[PDB]
């Protein structure tokens, strides 16, 4: 039963804390937590390749893509491993994240600890935007906040 | 460079009347994802800073104090970056210098209408009521 945590911080008001739990190895991962400071609506929520922030969230790299696939949605088969879809910030800018994903893992080759979790500016179009940016970043906009996913107690 | 606030619309009024308190923000961080919790406040003669209402510039959340009820109504035009604090059904203990202010958009609940967690303040206009 592995557990992980990640603290989203950026150069803007957006700040959050997200927890990950995998009670069984190679099984579904529960991702729950809270983000604040967001604009009301949908926001991109992804896991990028590198846990690197020497130059901020931009140092995280692209969406964690170990299988060299196109960008899609959490339920799509054509997706990056880090494609977790969108989170919803309510009228108070609080996103109470609750997600369950079975492609990301806390171990193995799809393992995401030591990688960066990022919440974005715009909304992920799930790879259906009709441009080359849609099949890569989902037109989710700039990187609002990010954090290294580390082992938690 | 600094988020300057400027209030207006305040003055003298009688008990049981309306008085619009509008404040236009200027300067600072004008990127669209910057969010504040814009709150109107109250320094009564001899008291400390109170706090009447607050709104979110990144959504539509409105939080009020208990001293006020269905008497005030706070709204916003985001394009004009202006917050409107309607003030109808006024009583004589509302006499105070009403300032508006802006705090962090991720300010947790409760601390939203706290004057200590507030960043920048406005000059202020006095809203006196007569009975
Ligand atoms: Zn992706």
């Amino acid at each position: 039963a592995t557990k992980a945590v990640c603290v989203l911080k950026g150069d803007g008001p957006v700040q959050g804390i997200i927890n990950f739990e995998q009670k069984e190895s190679n099984g579904p991962v529960k991702v729950w937590g809270s983000i604040k400071g967001l604009t009301e609506g949908l926001h991109g929520f992804h896991v990028h390749e590198f846990g690197d922030n020497t130059a901020g969230c931009t140092s995280a790299g692209p969406h964690f893509n170990p299988l060299s696939r196109k960008h899609g949605g959490p339920k799509d088969e054509e997706r990056h491993v880090g494609d977790l879809g969108n989170v919803t910030a309510d009228k108070d800018g609080v996103a109470d994240v609750s997600i369950e994903d079975s492609v990301i893992s806390l171990s193995g080759d799809h393992c995401i600890i030591g990688r960066t979790l990022v919440v974005h500016e715009k909304a992920d179009d799930l790879g259906k935007g009709g441009n080359e940016e849609s099949t890569k970043t989902g037109n989710a906009g700039s990187r609002l906040a990010c954090g290294v996913i580390g082992i938690a107690q | 460079s600094q988020v300057q606030l400027q209030e207006s619309g305040g003055g003298s009024v009688q008990a049981g009347g309306s008085l619009r308190l509008a404040c236009v923000a200027s300067g600072g961080d004008t990127r669209p994802y910057i969010t504040y919790w814009m709150g109107w406040y109250r320094q009564a003669p001899g008291k400390e800073r109170e706090g009447v209402a607050t709104i979110y510039t990144g959504g539509s959340g409105t939080y009020y104090s208990d001293s006020v009820e269905g008497r005030f109504t706070i709204s916003q035009d985001k394009a004009q970056r202006t917050v409107y604090l309607q003030m109808n059904d006024l009583k004589p203990e509302d006499t105070a210098m009403y300032y508006c202010a802006a705090g962090n958009g991720a300010l947790p609940p409760g601390r939203r209408l706290s004057p200590q967690n507030m960043d920048t303040w406005g000059p202020g206009t006095q809203v006196t009521v007569s009975s």
